[PDB]
């Protein structure tokens, strides 16, 4: 039934086994994608250039991913499933694609953007061809862990520990949005809401605090002056730590509650204490959001109110 | 349609069609056109978020136009409308619509006065004699809004522990503001 | 110094704390009847704006 | 197209059958327009004394007006005295005229600086009724009057005076010193002869 077919780009080739009913869409995708394909260049060794025939896959990967949705049914839905067991079958060792990552950085050709790029591409992808994350894994750290050669504890960060904070929050919207797309829009509107709800709380977000559209359109984020001011950097940097929760439960194949079992416990660093406390609270997904929403309304109320309290004045030049 | 107006003999262009210059959220609801008499024309903008009339165009007695120019930020929430007259005349095809010029600064002045001044609208001021103002006590807080209003982050005007609160220079003239504007109201300084 | 200055977004602000409620600054349709090229800032704003520049860096932000 | 230009201003309008070009001047059609679906493949040439009518209109007031292409711009009837040196040069009669409700345009001839001028149009705008109006000539053919002139116009125009439009004697201006008087002076139309 299988009838070859080649992705291409410079001396880089993955040779394709094709189903019968399906070498015809799988062409058309195989020529579109070639086009979108920049020149190769010196090792293909330029930024938006696959360093290796993984890369590559994944790049088609995220392609044909591209033009399918979860909802309805598409014509691609055969492709992208056979793309995904292939590249599945033929470039993870059965580990997970960060291993792989790590390997094209220290042996391949090194570049974090391009790593990043091959991660964003196999989970997006898997995601929108209807084939979710929910089976344990075998993750050698928690199968240790609960052997009992091993024990886990979640320890949450603080502010200051980076110049630009808003970034991180950036990476994970943007490269991982199959994951974590739900509690970064739950906590953008519930942090509206928090907003109205409170009296003079409008008087403090002077440029607003539309994260969403900030996620968007970077062209419409504020300084960092502003994003770093306590009332919105507070809350948007426990949704970071809330986010990084997730990616790592979702991402095992455990609840939320089921990945806080396997620590002996938690604690928070200055700001940080408080999601460690809301993550314990934490069991099943359908409750998941409530403990959310306690952590960044406390996070919310922490910067508004400490603002007020004591707001930055002009240091003399 | 008529592109001017008449003013004295001068010819202004057309104020009407300047006001009602097409533009997104404005929106004109023609109320009774068919009978010309009791036509009423209005047109209602974004003010504040909410919709609200900003102009009422419509007839009066004995041939008399009348745009109804209305404010609606004041100084009690409650409108206020200047109201502008104009003479139609069917007999100079060319020029039919002239200004109401009897007085005509004086209504700007009446609106202005409601806006800016907490008195009664008298209008016979000797521009000589001194204008006496209110007493003002500076709460912390029009500072706080004064400050925030025009951006002044200096320390020495917020509020700290163990140090009373400044208030900007600049401040002066929300004190001021309705004494001096008074200067320039009296009938002996006539101006538009 | 050079230093770098924006007008606000509206002018309410500003009309609110001051006592200038001329619909000039406010509503297009007196600005437009007046002729101005829209809805100007409030020439006062300026002028505070400005004078809290002088004040930062040619006082080091003693207001005295 | 020879029987086009015999019958022209007759609203007869002559299509070439057999050659799609197309016509700059649209004063007769090519193949095209005996297939075109669009209204563009319904065109008719224009009949002088159906489209030119002279007519009659009535005022409120209840006058009457000999209604042309002219009149129904300027609000009066379709005549009006030229300007001419010595006689349009005087206010009164430039004045006299235009109160008996007609059109008259002020000799440019008889002035010699915008001073002088100025006291003139000053004059005329003093017997005139409020709403009236009247126009100016001026001469090509002069370039000196014509330097004075245009300006003191356009800066009269600025101020609102009821003097509006120009005519221009001895000679038409070239398209570009035209299309400046158009444009720069504030005037309802403009004079050629």
């Amino acid at each position: 039934s299988t009838r070859p077919l080649t992705l291409s780009h410079g001396s880089l080739e993955h040779v394709l086994l094709v189903p019968t009913a399906s070498f015809f869409i799988a062409s058309q995708l195989q020529e579109q994608f070639n086009k979108i394909l920049p020149e190769p260049t010196e090792g293909f060794a330029a930024d938006d250039e696959p360093t290796t025939p993984a890369e590559l896959v994944g790049k088609f990967l995220g392609y044909v991913s591209s033009l399918v949705e979860p909802s309805k049914v598409g014509q691609f839905d055969q492709v992208l499933n056979l793309c995904l067991t292939e590249f599945e079958n033929c470039y993870l060792e059965g580990n997970d694609i960060h291993a792989l990552a790590a390997k094209l950085l220290q042996e391949n050709d090194t570049t974090l953007v391009k790593t990043k790029e091959l991660i964003k591409n196999y989970i997006t992808a898997r995601i929108m061809a209807k084939r979710p994350f929910d089976k344990k894994s075998n993750s050698a750290l928690f199968r240790a862990v609960g052997e009992g050669n091993a024990q886990l504890v979640a320890i949450f960060g603080g502010q200051g520990n980076t110049d630009d904070y808003f970034e991180e929050l950036r990476d994970l919207y943007q490269t991982y949005h199959v994951l974590v797309g739900d509690l970064i829009k739950f906590s953008a509107e519930t942090l509206s809401e928090l907003i109205r709800t409170t009296l003079d709380a409008e008087k403090v977000f002077t440029q607003g605090l539309n994260i969403l559209e900030w996620l968007e359109n970077p062209s419409n984020t504020p300084d960092k002056d502003y994003l770093l001011s306590i009332p919105i950097s507070c809350p948007l940097i426990g949704v970071i730590q809330l986010a990084h929760y997730v990616v790592t439960a979702k991402l095992l194949g455990f609840t939320p509650g089921e990945l806080r079992s396997y620590l002996k416990g938690a604690t928070g660093h200055s700001q940080g204490l408080v999601t460690a406390v809301a993550i314990a609270e934490t069991d099943s997904w359908e409750s998941f959001f409530v403990s959310v929403r306690k952590a960044i309304t406390v996070l919310f109320f922490i910067g508004v109110r400490c603002y007020e309290a004591y707001p930055n004045t002009s240091l003399p030049p | 349609l008529c592109s001017f107006i008449t003013q004295d003999k001068m010819f202004v262009s057309n104020p009407i069609r300047k006001v009602f210059k097409p533009s997104q959220g404005m929106v004109v609801e023609i109320s009774n056109g068919n009978t010309s008499s009791k036509t009423v024309v209005t047109l209602s903008e974004p003010v504040q978020g909410e919709l609200k009339p900003t102009v009422i165009l419509k007839l009066l007695k004995e041939n008399i136009i009348q745009m109804e120019m209305i404010e609606n930020r004041t100084m009690d929430g409650k409108p206020v409308s200047l109201p502008l007259l104009y003479n139609f005349n069917p007999d100079n095809g060319f020029a039919p619509i002239s200004e109401v010029m009897e007085d005509r600064n004086q209504r700007i002045k009446e609106m202005y006065w409601k806006l800016w001044i907490d008195e009664p609208f008298n209008l016979d001021f000797d521009p000589r004699d001194v204008i006496k103002g209110k007493d003002f006590e500076i709460t912390a807080k029009e500072v706080y809004d004064f400050t925030h209003a025009v951006g002044n982050n200096c320390e020495d005007f917020v509020s700290r522990p163990d140090r009373t609160m400044l208030a900007p220079m600049d401040f002066a003239i929300v004190v001021g503001w309705r004494a001096i504007i008074k200067a320039i109201f009296p009938n002996t300084v006539d101006g538009d | 110094a050079v230093l770098d200055s924006y007008t606000p977004s509206t002018n309410e602000p500003y009309a609110r704390v001051s006592g200038d409620l001329n619909p000039i600054h406010v509503s297009r349709h007196f600005a437009s009847y007046a002729n101005l090229p829209g809805t100007i800032t409030h020439g006062m704003f300026s002028s505070a704006s400005v004078r809290a520049l002088i004040e930062n860096w040619a006082a080091d932000s003693v207001s005295s | 197209v020879l029987t086009h230009r015999n019958k022209d201003g007759t609203g007869v309008r002559v299509i070439v059958a057999g050659t799609l070009d197309i016509n700059p001047d649209d004063d007769y059609g090519f193949k095209q327009e005996i297939f075109d679906v669009t209204s563009n493949g319904l065109k008719k040439n224009p009949n002088w004394l159906e489209e030119y009518h002279p007519k009659l209109i009535k005022n409120k007031s209840g006058k009457i007006f000999v209604e042309t292409k002219f009149s129904k711009l300027i609000g009066r009837p379709p005549l009006l005295v030229p300007g001419m040196t010595p006689c349009t040069v005087s206010p009164d009669f430039v004045a006299a005229t235009t109160n008996a409700g007609y059109t008259i345009e002020l000799a440019g001839g008889g002035y010699f600086s915008a001073a002088g001028m100025t006291a003139a149009i000053d004059s005329v705008v003093s017997q005139i009724e409020k709403g009236s109006t009247f126009g100016i000539n001026l001469i090509y053919v002069n370039p000196f009057m014509l330097q004075w002139g245009i300006p003191l116009i356009k800066e009269l125009r600025s101020k609102g005076y009821p003097i509006q439009f120009l005519t221009i004697g001895a000679g038409v201006p070239s398209l570009e010193v035209a299309s400046e008087y158009i444009e720069t002076l504030g005037l309802k139309y403009l004079g050629l002869k």
